[PDB]
RNA sequence: GAGUC
C-alpha cells in the first residue's frame, strides 16, 4: 500500500511505534510569518494593517486637511528569481497604495464639501520571498533567522544571595516593552523601595505616585489597611480583626467581653485566636502604649482653629492623642505595620523621600534624566507623560499586554499599548507580596518568559521606523504649501522607505548567507534560533543560567544542535514537530488521554499550558489502541519525572522524534552515542559536501525522505499523471484528467537547474529520477538535488570499513583509505568558483579589455579570443590568464641603468600596466561559462555581442518550445470533447489545426468549454508576445553597474577536486579524521572471499570518545550489504520471480516487533524485478531515533545475511598473507567529506606584500600574508636560550625593511649572516608618544 | 557644491517618474548639459572612508589590516 | 538528580534518560569556551611577573 | 560562520 517512488525504494522500518500525525513541513515558520506581513485581512491587525492604523489617519495642523489610507496592492515582481541572481539584483514586488486627500473648510463648521482628491501612489519595492523560503539580496541567497528574546511584560526576579556578605534577599520586577524605555523596581538592603528608570539610577518609588497627583494620604490608603481607633472618655479602643493578632506577643491584659483572655506576657497562639474570632470582637480595651509607635492614615485637620494637628504619615505620640480627641474627631484611623504579613515598607519609604507634591516629583524626574537642565513646567510634564504613556513611542503590543496581565493574575487578554495607571500600583503590590511570602518568583529562562520573533513581526517593526521619519517630513510639508492645486503625488518621498528596508535585509546580523554545503545545512540553518541581536542577549551579559539547558526546551528546541565554542548555548535548532503559536510562543503537540484511554486527538500546548498537565513518554507501551500496558506507568509533569497510575494519565507524546531537531534525527543509533559526540555529529553533517555520485544511505532513520522533500532543492510533482518528455534539463508532465483544471491546459513544466555555483564554492546539480512515459502521483520525487537519491537524502557514500590498527597510519583518529576510493571516483567533490574581472576608468585614462599584454608568449595569446576572453571549455591552471586587462601607467622614471638598457635592446614598451585577471596558483580546472556585463554608455565588444546573441537564441528557443508544447496539449484536450458527441478521426487530424475554432457543433455545454480554452489560447498569444518582448529588452538593455565601472566579466570555473591526504572526513557519530595515506589496493587486508577493505579506522578512537552507534552502524551495514549481495546473486542468476518474492518479503517482516507491515505478494512482477535491482546494491533499513533496532533484531538479520553474529571475520593481511590472530569487525558505513579542503588550506610565504603603517607582512593566505607570531609563541623561544631566532622574528622577518632586504640577498649570496636592524613598529610607536605630547628620547651611550 | 544640490534633488524626481535608477544619458538631457561632465561629477561626489572602519564582521580587522604598500619594493624587487 | 540512568549505551537509553545527559554534556562543553579564557589570562599574568 | 586543543 504505497506510492510509486516508495515502491521503487522501500526502506525497512524497525520503528516499534506508529508516528500518528505527519512530520509537518519544516520550513513553514518562515513562510507563515512573512505571509502574515502581507496578509490582506481588514480586522487582523498585523503587518501593513497594524502599522497603518497606529499612525493613521494623518490629520494636518490646522484641522482642515487630512490624509486617509484606503488599501494596498502588491504588484507582480519587476525582476524574476533567476534574473536577479544573474545581475546582482534584489528580488522585489512593487507596493502601490490608495490614498485620499480630503479638505475641510475653515469657515463652514467642518464641511467636507469643498475638496476631495484621490490616487494610488508608488511607495517602493518590497523584497519578496522565494518558493523555497529564501531571499534575493543583491544576487546572493540569504535567510533571516528566528530570534528569541525575553518577552514583553513582567519579570519577577529574586537575587538568592546574589549580593551582600549578609546574604539578603533582593526582589526585582522588570518591565519589558516591545517599544520604549525600561522599568526596574528593587528592594534596598533595609527594605526600602527604589526605582531604576531606564536603568539610570535608584530613587524612591513613592515620588511617581506624587507625580500622578496622589497625596500621601491616598498612597497609604490604597497600600496599607486602615484600622479604626475609637477614643471615648479616657479609654482607647481599636476595631480589631482576630487574624491580625496572628502570632502577636501580648503587651497588655486583653479584656474582651467577660474574664481575662490573654496572659500578660504569654503569646497569642492559634487556639486563642480562633476563640476570640468566635466571640466576634468589635472594640477592645488597649492601654496607653499601643498607639505610640504606629502612624496616622489621613490628614486630620483641627476643626477649632482650622490648622493641621496631624499630617499623613506621622509617628503616633501621647499629646497628639489628647489634642485630636479635644478637637472632637472621635474617629481616628491608625495604620497597620506589624512586620510579617504587612510590613513597614511604604512607610519607611515616604520618610526618606524628600519630595512633596506633584510639582517637586516632576522636578526630580526631570533632573535625573538631564542633570543641570532648569525646571521648566512644560518640559518636566511632557517628559513624564512621553516616557510611558506616549502611544507611538511606547508600545507593549499584544504580547506585552498578554504576559503582563497573566503576571498579575488579571482577566483581559488584549489591551491598549500605553500603561494604565492601576497596572503600576498592582505590580508593586505583587513585589511587596513576594517580600512577605504570598506568591513566589518567575524564572528568567522559562519558555513562557521567552518569546520568539519570526519574520513578519521583525518586518513590522522596521516598517514602522521608516514610517516615523516619513511622518516628520509629511506633517511638515502639509502646512506650508497651498492646499488646492497641489496633489498627493508631489507630497510623497520614497528614499527613507527603501532605506529602512535595505537596512533590515542588508545590514542585519540575523540575515545571513544561506548554508548551502548540503541540503541538510540549508534546511537546518533555516530553522536555527538565535538568542543574540537587537533587544537580546550579549556575550558578557550571558552567564551560565541562560546558556545551559532549560527543561522547557523539551520537544521544542533540540538540545543537541549548537555551535561549539563561544556561541554555544546561544544558537539552537527547532525540534522537529514544534511550531509557534500566534503569540510567538513555542508549542508542542500531544495526544489526549481520556480516563486511561489514548485518543487520536492532537492538542498543541504552549510552555505555560505545559506546566499544568501530566504527560506520558512516547516509549510507554500501548495496549491495543486503548489503554496502557502497565498499571503503574512512567510520565512527567510540572518539570519533574516519575511513576503514576493509569487513571492519573492526562496526555502523551506522539513520537520519540519530537524531542529531536532535524539534523540530529538523521543520526541513527543516537541512543548509543554520548551527547558530547552527538552534538559534534550534527554539526559535522552540516559541513558535508555532495560528491557527484549519490549512494543511498543504507543505514537511515526513514527521515531522509522527509529531509529531501522539504529542502525543496528537488523537483516534486504538482499534479501527477504521465511523463511526456524527459530531458536532463526539462521534465514535462501530462496531468491526470481527474485533477485537471478546466481553466488552463493540463501541462506541467519543470525546467531543471543544472550546474550552478553555490555560496561555498559548491556545485548545484539536479538529476531527473523517473523515466519517460512513467506514471507518477501528486508529491512524487521527480528530479533530485545533488545530495539526494530516489526520494532520499544522500549526504554521501557508504564504504567497507574495518576497525583495527595499521602500522601507525590510523594513530589518533587518522584515517587509512584505499586507492579504490580514487579508482571508483567516490567522494570526488564538485566545486564551482566565481572569478571576476573589473574594467574601470581613471584620471590615468580608460582601462580596457584587450588581448594585448607586454612580454608574454603566444602560449597565453593562443588561449585567448579576439577581445582577450577565455574560450568556453578551456582547461586552465595556476598562472594562466583568463581575461586580459590593460591600465594606463604614469611616468616611468627608471634608474640610469634601466635607461641605458632600454636603449640597448630597443624595446621601448608603451605607457601601460598588465592588469589581467589570472588563475590563482594551486587551483586549476575547467572554464565552464562566462558572463559579461557591459556598461550602458560604452559600445559593446564582439565577444559581448556574440554572447548576448546566444542569450537571444536561448531565450527564443526556450519560450518557443514552451508555447509549442503547451499548444499541442491544449489542442489535444479540445480533441477529447469533440470526440464525445462527434465521432470524426479520419478528416479532422489530416485537416488543419486552428480550423477547429470555426468549429460550430452542439450548443449545450460542449461549445462552452471550447471557448474556455479558446480565450485561454488568445492569452497564450498575447502573453507570449509580451513575455518575449520583455525578455528581449532586458538582455539587450545596457547593464547598470557602479559608477566608474565600464565593464565586468564573471568567469565560472569548475574544480574537479579529488579526495587526497589532508582532506577531512567523518561519520554521523562525531568521529572524524584526516586522510593520512592512500594505500594501494594490495596493502589493504581482505576477506577469505578476496574482497579487500575500503577504509580502516583505529579502534582506540571509539572507547574514550563514547560513541558506540558507529559500531552498530557498521554491523547493520554489513548486514544490509549481506542482503544486497544475496539479492545481487539471485538477480544475476535470474531464476524465478516467485522465488525472489519469497526471500524479499520474509526479509522485511523479520524484525520481531516490526511496526512497518510490508505488503508484498499483490505486487506485479514488473514492480518486483525493478525493486529487486535497486536493493541489488544493499537493502535500506530504518532504525528511528530511539524507536530503533535492538541488538536482538540486528543479530537476527546477520543470520539472514549468513554472516557472523558478532559481525567479525578472520581476515588476511594483504601485505604478508598472514591471518589476523583475531577476527575483526568490518562492515559498511556511511561516510562524508567535509568542506575542509587541504587544497585551499595550504599556504606558505617567503616575502610578499607588507602592512602599511607598521610595515609588517599582511595577514592570511588571502594576501599571501605571513603568519602571526603571538605572545605565547614568543614565550616558547624565551624559555630556550634562543636569542637569534627571536631577533629574526623581531627584525629581518617583520618590520625592519633594510634588515630583511639586506638579509634576503645575503642569503642568496650564500652568506646566511644576520646583520640586525631596528623595528619599524618601534619608530611608529615612538612618534605616537611624541604626538600625545610626551617627550621620549634615545640615550647615547 | 550647487551642481551637486541639483543632482540629488532631481534624482528623487527621475527615480520616481521613470521607475528606477537614473542612467547617465537621460539625466544628461534633463539637466541641460553634456554627458562628459555628468560622469566626472558622479565619481568626484564620494567622501573619504574610514581607515579603521571595522570591515571585520568580528573586530578582527580595522581596514588598515588590508592595506598593501606599493611604494616599498620587495626584497625580491631589490634583488 | 535523584533518578538515575539504569541502562547503558549498548542497550540504549530512552527518551527521558538521554535528555538528562545533555545537562552534563552542555555544561562541560560550555565550560571549555569560557574557562580557558580565565586560565589564559592567568598564565599571562604569571608570565609578566616571572 | 567553522577547525583545533
Amino acid at each position: 500500500v504505497y506510492s510509486y517512488t516508495e515502491k521503487k525504494r522501500i526502506r525497512k522500518d524497525f520503528g516499534k511505534r506508529p508516528q500518528v500525525l505527519d512530520v509537518p513541513y519544516l520550513l513553514s515558520i518562515q513562510l507563515d510569518s512573512f505571509q502574515k506581513f502581507i496578509e490582506q485581512d481588514p480586522e487582523g491587525q498585523y503587518g501593513l494593517e497594524a502599522a497603518f492604523r497606529s499612525v493613521f489617519p494623518i490629520q494636518s495642523y490646522s484641522g482642515n486637511s487630512e490624509l486617509q489610507y484606503v488599501s494596498y496592492r502588491l504588484g507582480e515582481p519587476v525582476f524574476d528569481v533567476q534574473e536577479c541572481q544573474i545581475r546582482g539584483v534584489t528580488y522585489s514586488a512593487p507596493l502601490r497604495v490608495k490614498l485620499r486627500l480630503v479638505i475641510y473648510e475653515r469657515e463652514a463648521p467642518e464641511g467636507t464639501v469643498k475638496d476631495i482628491k484621490e490616487q494610488e501612489v508608488y511607495m517602493g519595492e518590497i523584497p519578496l520571498m522565494t518558493d523555497n523560503g529564501t531571499f534575493v539580496i543583491n544576487g546572493t541567497e540569504r535567510v533571516i533567522v528566528s530570534q528569541l528574546h525575553r518577552s514583553p511584560g513582567v519579570f519577577f526576579d529574586s537575587d538568592k544571595g546574589k549580593t551582600h556578605s549578609s546574604g539578603k534577599v533582593l526582589y526585582n520586577a522588570r518591565i519589558i516593552p516591545y517599544r520604549g524605555s525600561w522599568l526596574d523596581f528593587e528592594f534596598d538592603p533595609k527594605d526600602n523601595l527604589f526605582v531604576r528608570i531606564d536603568r539610570r539610577r535608584k530613587l524612591p518609588a513613592t515620588i511617581i505616585l506624587r507625580a500622578l497627583n496622589y497625596t500621601t494620604e491616598q498612597i497609604l490608603d490604597l497600600f496599607f489597611e486602615k484600622v479604626i481607633f475609637e477614643i471615648r472618655d479616657n479609654k482607647l479602643q481599636m476595631e480589631l480583626v482576630p487574624e491580625r493578632l496572628r502570632g502577636e506577643t501580648a503587651s497588655f491584659d486583653i479584656e474582651a467581653n467577660g474574664k481575662v483572655y490573654v496572659e500578660k506576657g504569654r503569646r497569642i497562639t492559634a487556639r486563642h485566636i480562633r476563640q476570640l474570632e468566635k466571640d466576634d470582637v468589635k472594640l477592645i480595651e488597649v492601654p496607653v502604649e499601643y498607639i505610640a509607635g504606629k502612624v496616622v492614615a489621613k490628614d486630620y485637620i483641627d476643626e477649632s482653629t482650622g490648622e493641621l494637628i496631624c499630617a499623613a504619615n506621622m509617628e503616633l505620640s501621647l499629646d497628639l492623642l489628647a489634642k485630636l480627641s479635644q478637637s472632637g474627631h472621635k474617629r481616628i484611623e491608625t495604620l497597620f505595620t506589624n512586620d510579617l504579613d504587612h510590613g513597614p515598607y511604604i512607610s519607611e519609604t515616604l520618610r526618606v523621600d524628600p519630595t512633596n507634591d506633584r510639582l517637586s516629583a516632576l522636578v526630580e524626574i526631570y533632573r535625573m534624566m538631564r542633570p543641570g537642565e532648569p525646571p521648566t513646567r512644560e518640559a518636566a510634564e511632557s517628559l513624564f507623560e512621553n516616557l510611558f504613556f506616549s502611544e507611538d513611542r511606547y508600545d507593549l503590543s499584544a504580547v506585552g499586554r498578554m504576559k503582563f496581565n497573566r503576571s498579575l493574575l488579571r482577566e483581559e487578554i488584549e489591551g491598549s499599548g500605553i500603561l494604565s495607571k492601576d497596572d503600576i500600583i498592582d505590580v508593586m503590590k505583587k513585589l511587596i507580596d513576594i517580600r512577605n511570602g504570598k506568591g513566589e518568583v518567575d524564572d528568567i529562562d522559562h519558555l513562557g518568559n521567552r518569546r520568539i520573533r519570526s519574520v513578519g513581526e521583525m518586518a513590522e517593526n522596521q516598517f514602522r521606523v521608516g514610517l516615523v521619519r516619513v511622518e516628520r517630513a509629511v506633517k511638515e510639508r502639509l502646512s506650508l504649501g497651498d492646499l488646492d492645486t497641489l496633489m498627493p503625488q508631489d507630497m510623497i518621498n520614497a528614499k527613507p522607505i527603501s532605506a529602512a528596508v535595505k537596512e533590515f535585509f542588508g545590514s542585519s546580523q540575523l540575515s545571513q548567507f544561506m548554508d548551502q554545503n548540503n541540503p541538510l545545512s540549508e534546511i537546518t540553518h533555516k530553522r536555527r534560533i538565535s538568542a543574540l541581536g537587537p533587544g537580546g542577549l550579549t556575550r558578557e551579559r550571558a552567564g551560565f543560567e541562560v546558556r545551559d539547558v532549560h527543561p522547557t526546551h523539551y520537544g521544542r528546541v533540540c538540545p543537541i544542535e549548537t555551535p561549539e565554542g563561544p556561541n554555544i548555548g546561544l544558537i539552537n535548532s527547532l525540534s522537529v514537530y514544534a511550531q509557534t503559536n500566534e503569540y510567538g510562543f513555542l508549542e508542542t503537540p500531544y495526544r489526549k488521554v481520556t480516563d486511561g484511554v489514548v485518543t487520536d486527538e492532537i492538542h498543541y500546548l504552549s510552555a505555560i499550558e505545559e506546566g499544568n498537565y501530566v504527560i506520558a513518554q512516547a516509549n510507554s507501551n500501548l495496549d491495543e489502541e486503548g489503554h496502557f500496558v502497565e498499571d503503574l506507568v512512567t510520565c512527567r509533569s510540572k518539570g519533574e519525572s516519575s511513576l503514576f497510575s493509569r487513571d492519573q494519565v492526562d496526555y502523551m507524546d506522539v513520537s520519540t522524534q519530537q524531542v529531536v531537531s532535524v539534523g540530529a534525527s538523521l543520526i541513527p543509533f543516537l541512543e548509543h552515542d554520548d551527547a558530547n559526540r552527538a552534538l559534534m555529529g550534527a554539526n559535522m553533517q552540516r559541513q558535508a559536501v555532495p560528491t557527484l555520485r549519490a549512494d543511498k544511505p543504507l543505514v537511515g532513520t526513514g527521515m531522509e525522505r522527509a529531509v529531501a522533500v522539504d529542502s525543496g532543492v528537488t523537483a516534486v510533482a504538482k499534479r501527477g499523471g504521465v511523463v511526456q518528455y524527459v530531458d536532463a534539463s526539462r521534465i514535462v508532465i501530462k496531468v491526470n484528467e481527474d485533477e485537471m483544471y478546466p481553466g488552463e491546459a493540463g501541462i506541467d513544466i519543470y525546467n531543471l537547474t543544472k550546474y550552478t555555483r553555490s555560496n561555498q564554492n559548491t556545485c548545484i546539480n539536479q538529476m531527473p529520477c523517473v523515466s519517460l512515459g512513467e506514471p507518477v502521483e501528486r508529491g512524487d520525487v521527480l528530479a533530485d538535488g545533488p545530495s539526494t537519491d530516489l526520494g532520499e537524502l544522500a549526504l554521501g557514500q557508504n564504504m567497507r570499513v574495518a576497525f583495527m590498527p595499521w602500522n601507525g597510519y590510523n594513530f589518533e583518529d587518522s584515517i587509512l583509505v584505499s586507492e579504490r576510493v580514487v579508482q571508483e571516483d567516490r567522494f570526488t567533490t564538485i566545486h564551482i568558483q566565481e572569478l571576476a574581472c573589473v574594467s574601470r576608468d581613471t584620471k590615468l585614462g580608460p582601462e580596457e579589455i584587450t588581448a594585448d599584454i607586454p612580454n608574454v608568449g603566444e602560449a597565453a595569446l593562443s588561449k585567448l579570443d579576439e577581445s582577450g576572453i577565455v574560450y568556453i571549455g578551456a582547461e586552465v591552471t595556476g598562472g594562466d590568464i583568463l581575461v586580459g586587462k590593460v591600465t594606463p601607467k604614469g611616468e616611468t622614471q627608471l634608474t640610469p641603468e634601466e635607461k641605458l638598457l632600454r636603449a640597448i635592446f630597443g624595446e621601448k614598451a608603451s605607457d601601460v600596466k598588465d592588469s589581467s585577471l589570472r588563475v590563482p596558483n594551486g587551483v586549476s580546472g575547467t572554464v565552464i561559462d562566462v558572463q559579461v556585463f557591459t556598461r550602458d554608455g560604452v559600445e559593446k565588444d564582439k565577444r559581448a555581442l556574440e554572447i548576448e546573441e546566444m542569450q537571444l537564441k536561448q531565450a527564443k528557443k526556450d519560450l518557443s518550445e514552451e508555447l509549442q508544447i503547451l499548444e499541442a496539449g491544449l489542442f489535444s484536450r479540445i480533441r477529447a470533447v469533440l470526440v464525445a458527441g462527434g465521432v470524426e478521426a479520419e478528416k479532422l487530424d489530416k485537416l488543419p489545426r486552428d480550423r477547429w475554432l470555426e468549429l460550430g457543433l452542439t450548443d449545450e455545454e460542449k461549445q462552452n468549454q471550447l471557448e474556455q480554452l479558446a480565450e485561454q489560447y488568445d492569452e497564450l498569444k498575447h502573453e507570449f508576445e509580451k513575455k518575449l518582448e520583455a525578455k528581449r529588452r532586458k538582455i539587450t538593455q545596457g547593464d547598470d553597474l557602479a559608477p566608474g565601472v565600464l565593464k565586468i566579466v564573471k568567469v565560472y570555473l569548475a574544480v574537479k577536486r579529488r579526495i587526497q591526504p589532508g582532506d577531512k572526513m567523518a561519520g554521523r557519530h562525531g568521529n572524524k579524521g584526516v586522510i593520512s595515506k592512500i594505500n594501494p589496493i594490495e596493502d589493504m587486508p581482505y576477506d577469505e572471499n578476496g574482497t579487500p577493505v575500503d577504509i580502516v579506522l583505529n579502534p582506540l578512537g571509539v572507547p574514550s570518545r563514547m560513541n558506540i552507534g558507529q559500531i552498530l552502524e557498521t554491523h547493520l551495514g554489513m548486514a544490509a550489504k549481506g542482503i544486497g549481495d544475496k539479492i545481487n546473486a539471485m538477480l544475476k542468476q535470474q531464476q524465478e520471480v516467485a522465488k525472489l518474492r519469497e526471500f524479499i518479503q520474509r526479509a522485511y517482516d523479520l524484525g520481531a516487533d516490526v511496526r512497518q507491515k510490508v505488503d508484498l505478494s499483490t505486487f506485479s512482477d514488473e514492480e518486483v524485478m525493478r525493486l529487486a535491482e535497486n536493493l541489488r546494491k544493499g537493502m535500506p533499513i530504518a532504525t528511528p531515533v530511539f524507536d530503533g533496532a535492538k541488538e536482538a533484531e540486528i543479530k537476527e538479520l546477520l543470520k539472514l545475511g549468513d554472516l557472523p553474529t558478532s559481525g567479525q571475520i578472520r581476515l588476511y593481511d594483504g601485505r604478508t598473507g598472514e591471518q589476523f590472530e583475531r577476527p575483526v569487525t568490518v562492515g559498511y558505513m556511511y561516510m562524508l567529506k567535509l568542506n575542509h579542503l587541504v587544497d585551499d588550506k595550504m599556504h606558505a610565504r617567503s616575502t610578499g606584500s607588507y602592512s602599511l603603517v607598521t610595515q609588517q607582512p599582511l595577514g592570511g593566505k588571502a594576501q599571501f600574508g605571513g603568519q602571526r607570531f603571538g605572545e605565547m609563541e614568543v614565550w616558547a623561544l624565551e624559555a630556550y636560550g634562543a636569542a637569534y631566532t627571536l631577533q629574526e622574528m623581531l627584525t629581518v622577518k617583520s618590520d625592519d625593511v633594510n634588515g630583511r632586504t639586506k638579509m634576503y640577498k645575503n642569503i642568496v649570496d650564500g652568506n646566511h649572516q644576520m646583520e640586525p636592524g631596528m623595528p619599524e613598529s618601534f619608530n611608529v610607536l615612538l612618534k605616537e608618544i611624541r604626538s600625545l605630547g610626551i617627550n621620549i628620547e634615545l640615550e647615547d651611550e | 557644491i550647487e551642481t551637486i544640490n541639483k543632482l540629488n534633488r532631481i534624482s528623487r524626481q527621475m527615480l520616481q517618474e521613470m521607475g528606477r535608477e537614473p542612467t547617465p544619458e537621460e539625466l544628461a538631457e534633463r539637466m541641460l548639459m553634456p554627458e562628459d561632465k555628468i560622469r566626472k561629477v558622479l565619481k568626484i561626489a564620494k567622501e573619504p572612508i574610514s581607515m579603521e572602519t571595522p570591515i571585520g564582521d568580528d573586530e578582527d580587522s580595522h581596514l588598515g589590516d588590508f592595506i598593501e604598500d606599493t611604494t616599498l619594493e620587495l626584497p625580491l624587487d631589490s634583488a | 538528580i535523584e533518578t538515575p540512568i539504569t541502562a547503558n549505551f549498548r542497550e540504549g537509553l530512552n527518551v527521558l534518560q538521554y535528555f538528562i545527559s545533555t545537562h552534563g554534556a552542555r555544561k562541560g562543553l560550555a565550560d571549555t569556551a569560557l574557562k580557558t579564557a580565565n586560565s589564559g589570562y592567568l598564565t599571562r599574568r604569571l608570565v609578566d611577573v616571572a
